[PDB]
RNA sequence: CCGGGCACUCUAACGGGACUGCCCGCGAAAGCGGGAGGAAGGAGGGGACGACGUCUGGUCAGCAUGGCCCUUACGGCCUGGGCGACACACGUGCUACAAUGCCCACUACAAAGCGAUGCCACCCGGCAACGGGGAGCUAAUCGCAAAAAGGUGGGCCCAGUUCGGAUUGGGGUCUGCAACCCGACCCCAUGAAGCCGGAAUCGCUAGUAAUCGCGGAUCAGCCAUGCCGCGGUGAAUACG
């Protein structure tokens, strides 16, 4: 985006929960443009999370997404030769895409055979503070506060 | 007695004949859910009725031909919204913020010579 | 996987030539530019010079090689 | 049953040829079916723009055959009266079947 | 996949017919 | 191409399979459209000239 | 369960388990399971010996199989190798036979790459 | 399907429609921000269209052409071979390494094109490629035709496998005078590498990328996974 601000895409509210964060998470599950398959994954994964746990899958989905949001991260910036890992805050929009992408990526690193099993189990572990996605988040905030010595290169 | 709108989306048409009744919907001589239902997005086509709470008022007999089934669902959505305004023109002010009466002008972009599929450029090496 | 399906093809050049050589007993080398043709039982025991495009190569024709074509035994390429 | 099949590469020639035929047959015959338009057969030719490659520069052309139908219903004479040889259009081409 | 000719999908990928993809 | 290679016209080819297209105008061997009997290069030159009826510029 | 010359598939569906025999693919196993009237879906461990003997009976002498096949194929090479056949020449030097290109991509037949200088 | 009708879908010809025209704010103006109405808005989306000139760019092998050479030969005919060679190297692609998957049965929704000895419904033979017979169509009327992903049901259960389809043996169909070099296709058997790829590097900003099939040009046939088009499903992201 050199000219404009590159406005954000406004996604369709969910057919089931009427929530836009659901659809956005469904889209990250989708591959090769099979949105019908990707929805049946997520919704069948909502049956799993709501049976094995007596709670509402909507609230666990959000509570999981929240625990994976990183408050800071590191970027590179060319300064006097070789560049540096520079810690800086994360836009509230970027906390969206990162937490969602991480959850889907983590769940597919999982042992479980079927897809919806892995989604539900990940969401549950993530909402409890463990699981693969929260590791990528706790490891990123570790990059910052380690390179905290370059907080003057904010940019 | 009866109200109608055309509706169109991405090379697909669905004639929507709205008739006051129990609330059962027929599509191509089949149940609404014998045609769809294996398709999650199907219930979107009936969102015009839910916006005005017209679920239990009307039956619907629909003829859909052309395109694939997902565009057929959007074409129904429009035909349902179009007939819905011909019934009561006061339903424009309610249906319009949601944009159900807007046609979706997005169609498959034409393939172009020298590319692979109309935007995707053949990959090169330079060495 | 090789198929001619019926009327197994053999050129008329050598066909009338070979069957007439049998009535007079086995002859010496024979000139052939038609490798199009297959091999039939009545060739066994003769010798036939098939063309490479460059040279004529004598080919002793035996029982085991009936089913094939001339030029299967007259290779074209020259490598190493 | 009188079928009249109009075909031509120019859509202005057909309409100029069809409209002239209805104006002769409407003075005599019944309400004619009318100039019903049949779909077009579009042959396309893609050709590389120059000689001797630059494969990726082709320009293409199309040649379109538009079709029309006439169908006079119950015509006897004063229809066929003006229908022997009065037409102007050249690039048009007409066939008749019964 | 599309490479196995004696699978159905490998038949439609080549546009052919046979035992592993009849006509009707 | 070569004058002697326009023996296609005289075919009597001794085998049907030896009949080939041979663009009439320029004597092109390689790329000959069968409907105009012209090569792709002759086709393009005659199109621009306007001597092919009904052949427009394609655009869509 | 020993079906052919020594051949022991186990614990899987029988049709898929016969594939572990040399001269048997999916086509021949589906045929034996048919002409012998045996449910294909049964596990090998659950096989009746009365069905196992019926299978051995068919398969063993209906088609030539593991030991003989390898010999027959190998003898079918020597045959077109011992005659001057071109096909036999391509078999000698270890090159493709079906008329493929060798300038690249001979790898399966040609013993993966052995590089030289330039 | 018939009677019947043009309302609807559609087909294909002519028109209407959008102009910062209207409201608020800023501005000297041009314009920018936002709002209503509207199918559509600030260039609505996509094409055709590429300035004075540059690179002594590319092509005398499409054609034209100055000059120079050849003229029982650099020309001409034919049969055969080669353009397909293989110890290697790069480019462009295809198919994959799998469970968001593979296979089997059942079932549903496209657009754009092609076809008179050609497309070939349908019937019989054949596991099949295909053969015999034969209907219709100068084709919005008949045919290629089946779209595929998709959906419902079942099988596979994480394994070089029911992943993958290379290689190779064997049997056969068709085109063609003729498939040895050197064709595609069908059937049986064989079932390799490959368990997401080092340095490096490529494409796309929305019906886009990714994925899924469909058709066509040349052509008897076809080494087309190429090319040019067609529609189905349909994202991520742009602080700067
Ligand atoms: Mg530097
Ligand atoms: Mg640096
Ligand atoms: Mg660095
Ligand atoms: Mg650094
Ligand atoms: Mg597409
Ligand atoms: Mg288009
Ligand atoms: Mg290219
Ligand atoms: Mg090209
Ligand atoms: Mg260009
Ligand atoms: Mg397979
Ligand atoms: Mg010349
Ligand atoms: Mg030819
Ligand atoms: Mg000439
Ligand atoms: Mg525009
Ligand atoms: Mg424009
Ligand atoms: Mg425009
Ligand atoms: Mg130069
Ligand atoms: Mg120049
Ligand atoms: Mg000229
Ligand atoms: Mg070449
Ligand atoms: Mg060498
Ligand atoms: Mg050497
Ligand atoms: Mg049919
Ligand atoms: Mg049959
Ligand atoms: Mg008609
Ligand atoms: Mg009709
Ligand atoms: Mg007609
Ligand atoms: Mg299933
Ligand atoms: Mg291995
Ligand atoms: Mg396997
Ligand atoms: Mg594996
Ligand atoms: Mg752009
Ligand atoms: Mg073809
Ligand atoms: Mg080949
Ligand atoms: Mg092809
Ligand atoms: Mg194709
Ligand atoms: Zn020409």
């Amino acid at each position: 985006a050199r000219r404009r601000r590159a406005e954000v895409r406004q996604l369709q509210p969910d057919l089931v929960y009427g929530d836009v964060l659901v659809t956005a998470f469904i889209n990250k599950i989708m591959r090769d443009g099979k949105k019908n398959l990707a929805a049946r994954i997520f919704y069948d994964a909502c049956k799993i999370i709501q049976e094995k746990t007596g709670q509402e899958p909507l609230k666990v989905f959000k509570q999981a997404v929240e625990n994976v949001k990183p408050r800071m991260e590191v970027r590179s910036r060319r300064v006097g030769g070789a560049n540096y890992q520079v810690p800086m805050e994360v836009s509230p929009r970027r906390q969206q895409s990162l937490a969602l992408r991480w959850l889907v990526q983590a769940a597919n690193q999982r042992p479980e055979r079927r897809a919806a099993v892995r989604i539900a189990h990940e969401l549950m572990d993530a909402a409890e503070g463990k699981g693969g996605a929260v590791k990528k988040k706790e490891d990123v905030e570790r990059m910052a506060e380690a390179n905290r010595a370059y907080a003057h290169y904010r940019w | 007695e009866q109200y109608y709108g055309t509706g169109r989306r991405k090379e697909a048409v669905a004639r929507v004949f709205l008739r006051p009744g129990n609330g059962k919907v027929t599509v191509n001589g089949q149940d609404f859910n014998e045609y769809f239902q294996g398709l999650v997005r199907a219930v979107a086509a009936l969102e015009p009725l839910r916006a005005v709470d017209a679920l239990g008022h009307f039956d619907a007999y629909i003829t859909v031909r052309g395109g694939g089934k997902s565009g057929q669902i959007d074409a129904i959505k429009l035909g349902i919204a179009r007939a819905l305004v011909q019934y009561n023109p006061d339903y424009r002010a309610k249906l319009k913020p949601l944009g159900f009466l807007t046609r979706d002008a997005r169609v498959v972009e034409r393939k172009k010579y020298g590319k692979h599929k109309a935007r995707r450029a053949p990959q090169y090496s330079k060495r | 996987p090789r198929s001619l399906k019926k009327g197994v093809f053999v050129d008329d050049h050598l066909l009338e030539k070979v069957l007439e050589l049998n009535a007079k007993g086995e002859k010496r080398l024979i000139k052939t530019w038609s490798r199009r043709s297959t091999i039939v039982p009545e060739m066994v025991g003769h010798t036939i010079a098939v063309y490479n495009g460059k040279q004529h190569v004598p080919v002793y024709i035996t029982e085991n090689m009936v089913g094939h074509k001339l030029g299967e035994f007259a290779p074209t390429r020259t490598y190493r | 049953k009188i079928r009249i099949k109009l075909r031509g590469f120019d859509h202005k020639t057909l309409d100029a040829s069809a409209q002239k035929i209805v104006e002769a047959a409407r003075r005599s015959g019944a309400q004619v079916s009318g100039p019903i338009p049949l779909p077009t057969r579009v042959r396309r030719f893609t050709v590389i723009r120059g000689p001797f490659k630059h494969k990726d520069s082709r320009e293409h052309f199309e040649l379109r055959t538009h079709n029309r139908l006439v169908d006079i219903i119950n015509p006897n004479r004063k229809t066929i009266e003006q229908l022997m040889t009065l037409d102007l259009p050249t690039g048009v081409e007409i066939e008749i079947k019964t | 996949g599309k490479g196995d000719r004696r699978t159905r999908r490998g038949k439609i990928w080549r546009g052919t017919y046979g035992k592993y993809r009849p006509r009707k | 191409a070569r004058k002697a290679l326009i023996e296609k016209a005289k075919r009597t080819p001794k085998f049907k399979v030896r009949a080939y297209t041979r663009c009439v105008r320029c004597g092109r061997a390689r790329s000959v459209y069968r409907f105009f009997g012209l090569c792709r290069i002759c086709l393009r030159e005659l199109a621009h000239k306007g001597q092919l009826p009904g052949v427009r510029k394609a655009s869509w | 369960a020993r079906i052919a010359g020594v051949e022991i598939p186990r614990n899987k569906r029988v049709d898929v388990a016969l594939t572990y025999i040399y001269g048997i693919g999916k086509a021949r196993a589906k045929e034996a399971l048919e002409k012998t009237g045996i449910n294909p879906a049964t596990r090998v461990k659950d096989l009746t010996e009365a069905e196992v003997v019926r299978l051995r009976e068919y398969v063993e002498n209906t088609w030539k199989l593991e030991g003989e096949l390898r010999a027959e194929v190998a003898a079918n090479i020597k045959r077109l190798m011992d005659i001057g056949c071109y096909r036999g020449l391509r078999h000698r030097r270890g090159l493709p036979v079906r008329g493929q290109r060798t300038r690249t991509n001979a790898r399966t037949r040609k013993g993966p790459r052995k590089t030289v200088a330039g």
